[PDB]
RNA sequence: ACGAGACUCUGGCAUGCUAACUAGUUACGCGACCAACUUCUUAGAGGGACAAGUGGCGUUCAGCCACCCGAGAUUGAGCAAUAACAGGUCUGUGAUGCCCUUAGAUGUCCGGGGCUGCACGCGCGCUACACUGACUGGCUCAGCGUGUGCCUACCCUACGCCGGCAGGCGCGGGUAACCCGUUGAACCCCAUUCGUGAUGGGGAUCGGGGAUUGCAAUUAUUC
């Protein structure tokens, strides 16, 4: 029950730059297709237990995990696990990194403004496109 | 509260005045005879009367009551 | 002419289909059971039915 | 004098009687186990892997409950909240493409098998033969 | 069959075990073996209604109840004598049932 | 020729099927003291302590044990102890044998012979629930 | 893993840190002071015992030594007679001050 | 704000933390968390290595607080 | 003499009673040494609680407080007095008294704008703060109830196409303690966990996988 390995006060992954205070391997919010139900099916894949000591974990399983995700129509496994999917220009799942993009590939606002339609303008102004009433509940969005 | 309304209390002062001979001391026993000796509809009712029957032998047993 | 207008598309879930069986009104229906009557005239006729105040 | 395999407190029970049927060494799990959701109310997939094993000794106690025994009210036993977002609760279950898969994995094995009306049924000799094996590992080296 | 039921429904049950006192009564003056009264869970019938008839005042609200009593008695004879046991002048309310099943 | 009156509490039950032969005590189904809920073990361990081997050597037992809800089913088993080692005793060999273990398994805690009655109550009139009542505005 | 006798201070922290007397109110207005009074003592060592609820909670609550872990201090909090509490003396300092009135 | 603390496993350092839970009167898994300041599933993780090592007994397992006993 | 109480319904209790081939079972029982006069569920002619016993307060009355014992010791509701109000209802009713408009009858016809806006003019509503909140799916869970022709064309539901389950189609059961169902995409729990609180802990929108099939839903249906 010993590895000698050593703490490492810098660590890179995916070239982001945020606060590292607390533990890992489910503080992957920087992360941005890792974690939970995926993660654990993966690991469990890979045949590795918990009997190690927790504080101390290394990043080798993820880079591993999205090795896997760099080819995963492979193996069929089962294909809603990717972010935007059956979207227009691919009828793939391409692979994409880096933040100051993905946040704005959730919405994918070119061609619905182009076509000149309300939903621009629903999402635009950071109301409603679903239809969430705005009176006296529903005030969330803006504060 | 547990008063007594005028329907309970004036069963018993009649029960007590006219079969004085078969009541005694006891709830069940007090309870067996007033089941008997009178028509009560209810059983709830009859418990009520029985045991201010009851409680109105003790009173007679220590002396005249009015009643 | 007549057929080329009634019964085209199905009105599947019909409120006015329905009335109270007493005074053919449309609004207060009680369908439950069957009773087929707006809520007045079942309030009206209910100890006739047989449903009674208990609690 | 004749041994009931529901003997023991059924966690290990079903722990050793998963550990002989991993240790058969025929059967190899396929590739659509855990990645299923199933029902909503969990969190996580599948990590045990015994979890087919589970499944056809939990059925098999269901018919000493009933005949024809099926999924949703073999999953009833816990019940209560299920806050789904905007959309009211519902009542477990699993899927039926795992329960097919299951089946094909699981012929030639005499543990459960459907009916001719509609439900599952017991299989009487593959019955005894794991009571014998959970009995004689019970007499054995558990209670010496 | 000679497997012969009678089910006995009611909405009061003065009655109802009345009629079924009297038909036990009545397999019990002939030789006949007798299922005892068996006793459904007497489904209870509600409906609640606004008591006013416009939308005035507090909202107060009928609580209508109508329970039903089922009762059903197994014995074995054949239909002349259940035919016979039938017409006893029933008191109203009873509604028997008979089926060869 | 018919000695039953099980051991019940609250929602669950248990069948006490008592009888005379080789006298092993069967409790839980299962092993004395693994149960997988795991809460409410220690309680089982104070009358089978208690009283003896010898007390219940002859007693065969065999229950029939359901329901969800450990205060229903847990102090039930120690209901159905007490009733069943009362009427055994008291069917098969005198009253003064089942006056002194009763009272002492009985007396050790009250709780047993009586449940709570409390059950939830109607929801009640113009209300979210039994007393509970909708916002009043003016 | 004690095995020794834990009574020493699990009687003598808090069943005998207890107050003294707590307070009342006055005539029928005036929020500026109250008249010392006292119970046989069940009533008012188990307020300053509930005080110590939210005391020992806020001492875990937000905080390192959390529920489930303090039964050494629960064990004080409960058997027998001498004074070391913290939300007691809470309620003691309460004591001085309103037992000023007499 | 988690303090900072000496975690390195080190030829010389890493042996002179570890031979200093039995130098105190109260020692469980609590007592070094609320006092030493490190994480109680390291003191988890030390008494499980005190178990492989054959000097006590497992009784029975927990998330917080496990129990690891002796009885000579 | 009404009203109050009593009363009716409803809960809570039977080593008791009446009996059930839909719950429940005994050494001339198998599929296993390597037709119990009925009690858990169901429901009936009954029983049980009366301030009844004790102690203390009470022109030693009515009664009050406490305590054994007890399943239970002011225990859910329903019903509820003349006079009342210009309270609401003529839009529930060939229940009902007439001053009195209009043809744009307050009839029909999957037909058809709004109200599903956002500087709020108001009212009823939709929501838990940490090892407690939620996942391991690793042990038998709840109902209260509903469910298919006078009208009538509209019921509740038990396997496979299979992406990962309601499910577009074949399939049986149930006019129901017989089927759904010992209530079929639910406990609150838990070897995904918080070491002292913005992290794994409870979701600001809002995008894909096959959509229950309701012309429309976006100008209210659908993981």
């Amino acid at each position: 029950l010993v590895i000698p390995e050593k703490f490492q006060h810098i660590l890179r992954v995916l070239n982001t730059n945020i606060d590292g205070r607390r533990k890992i391997a489910f503080a992957i919010t920087a992360i941005k297709g890792v974690g939970r139900r995926y993660a654990h099916v993966v690991l469990r894949k890979a045949d590795i237990d918990l009997t190690k000591r927790a504080g101390e974990l290394t990043e080798d399983e993820v880079e591993r995990v999205i090795t896997i995700m760099q080819n995963p129509r492979q193996y069929k496994i089962p294909d809603w696990f990717l972010n935007r999917q059956k979207d227009v220009k691919d009828g793939k799942y391409s692979q994409v990194l880096a933040n100051g993009l993905d946040n704005k590939l959730r919405e994918d606002l070119e061609r619905l403004k182009k076509i000149r339609a309300h939903r621009g303008l629903r999402h635009f102004w950071g109301l409603r496109v679903r239809g969430q009433h705005t009176k006296t509940t529903g005030r969330r969005g803006r504060t | 509260g547990r008063v007594r309304t005028k329907t309970v209390k004036k069963a018993a002062r009649v029960i007590i005045e006219k079969y004085y001979t078969r009541l005694g001391n006891d709830f069940h026993t007090n309870k067996r005879v007033c089941e008997e000796i009178a028509i009560i509809p209810s059983k709830k009712l009859r418990n009520k009367i029985a045991g201010y029957v009851t409680h109105l032998m003790k009173r007679i047993q220590r002396g005249p009551v009015r009643g | 002419g007549h057929q080329q207008l009634y019964w085209s598309h199905p009105r599947k879930f019909g409120q006015g289909s329905r009335s109270c069986r007493v005074c053919s009104n449309r609004h207060g229906l009680i369908r439950k059971y069957g009773l087929n009557m707006c809520r007045q005239c079942f309030r009206q006729y209910a100890k006739d039915i047989g449903f009674i105040k208990l609690d | 004098p004749g041994v009931t395999v529901k003997d023991v407190n059924q966690q290990e029970f079903v722990r050793a009687l998963a550990a002989f049927l991993k240790k058969s060494g025929k059967l190899k799990v396929p590739e659509w186990v855990d990645t299923v959701k199933l029902a909503k109310h969990k969190e996580l997939a599948p990590y045990d892997e015994n979890w087919f094993y589970t499944r056809a000794a939990s059925t098999a106690r269901h018919l000493y409950l009933r005949g024809g025994a099926g999924v949703g009210s073999m999953t009833k036993i816990y019940g209560g909240r299920q806050r789904n977002g905007v959309m009211p609760s519902h009542f477990s279950r699993g899927s039926k493409s795992v329960a097919r898969r299951v089946l094909q994995a699981l012929e030639g094995l005499k543990m459960v098998e459907k009916d001719q009306d509609g439900g599952r049924k017991l299989t009487p000799q593959g019955q005894r033969d794991l009571d014998r094996i959970a009995g004689q590992v019970a007499a054995a080296n558990k209670k010496h | 069959i000679h497997r012969i039921r009678i089910t006995l429904t009611s909405r009061n049950v003065k009655s109802l075990e009345k009629v079924c006192a009297d038909l036990i009564r009545g397999a019990k003056e002939k030789n006949l073996k007798v299922k005892g009264p068996v006793r459904m869970p007497t489904k209870t019938l509600r409906i609640t209604t606004r008591k006013t008839p416009c939308g005035e005042g507090s909202k107060t609200w009928d609580r209508f109840q109508m329970r039903i009593h089922k009762r059903l008695i197994d014995l074995h004879s054949p239909s002349e004598i259940v035919k016979q046991i039938t017409s006893i002048s029933i008191e109203p309310g009873v509604e028997v049932e008979v089926t060869i099943a | 020729q018919s000695v039953q009156v099980f051991g019940r509490k609250k929602t669950a039950t248990a069948v006490a099927h008592c009888k005379r032969g080789n006298g092993l005590i069967k409790v839980n189904g299962r092993p004395l003291e693994m149960i997988e809920p795991r809460t409410l073990q220690y309680k089982l361990l104070e009358p089978v302590l208690l009283l003896g081997k010898e007390r219940f050597a002859g007693v065969d037992i065999r229950v029939r044990v359901k329901g969800g809800g450990h205060v229903a089913q847990i102090y039930a088993i120690r209901q159905s102890i007490s009733k069943a080692l009362v009427a055994y005793y008291q069917k098969y060999v005198d009253e003064a044998s089942k006056k002194e273990i009763k009272d002492i398994l009985i007396q050790y805690d009250r709780t047993l012979l009586v449940a709570d009655p409390r059950r939830c109550e109607s929801k009640k009139f113009g209300g979210p629930g039994a007393r509970a009542r909708y916002q009043k505005s003016y | 893993l004690t095995g020794e006798n834990p009574l020493q201070v699990l009687v003598n922290a808090i069943i005998n840190s207890g107050p003294r007397e707590d307070s009342t109110r006055i005539g029928r207005a005036g929020t500026v002071r109250r008249q010392a009074v006292d119970v046989s003592p069940l009533r008012r060592v188990n307020q300053a015992i509930w005080l110590l609820c939210t005391g020992a909670r806020e001492a875990a609550f937000r905080n390192i030594k959390t529920i489930a872990e303090c039964l050494a201090d629960e064990l004080i909090n409960a058997a027998k007679g001498s004074s070391n509490s913290y939300a007691i003396k809470k309620k003691d300092e309460l004591e001085r001050v309103a037992k000023s009135n007499r | 704000d988690k303090l900072n603390n000496l975690v390195l496993f080190d030829k010389a350092t890493y042996d002179k933390l570890c031979k200093e839970v039995p130098n105190y009167k109260l020692i469980t898994p609590a007592v070094v968390s609320e006092r030493l300041k490190i994480r109680g599933s390291l003191a988890r993780a030390a008494l499980q290595e005190l178990l492989s090592k054959g000097l006590i007994k497992l009784v029975s397992k927990h998330r917080a607080q496990v129990i690891y006993t002796r009885n000579t």
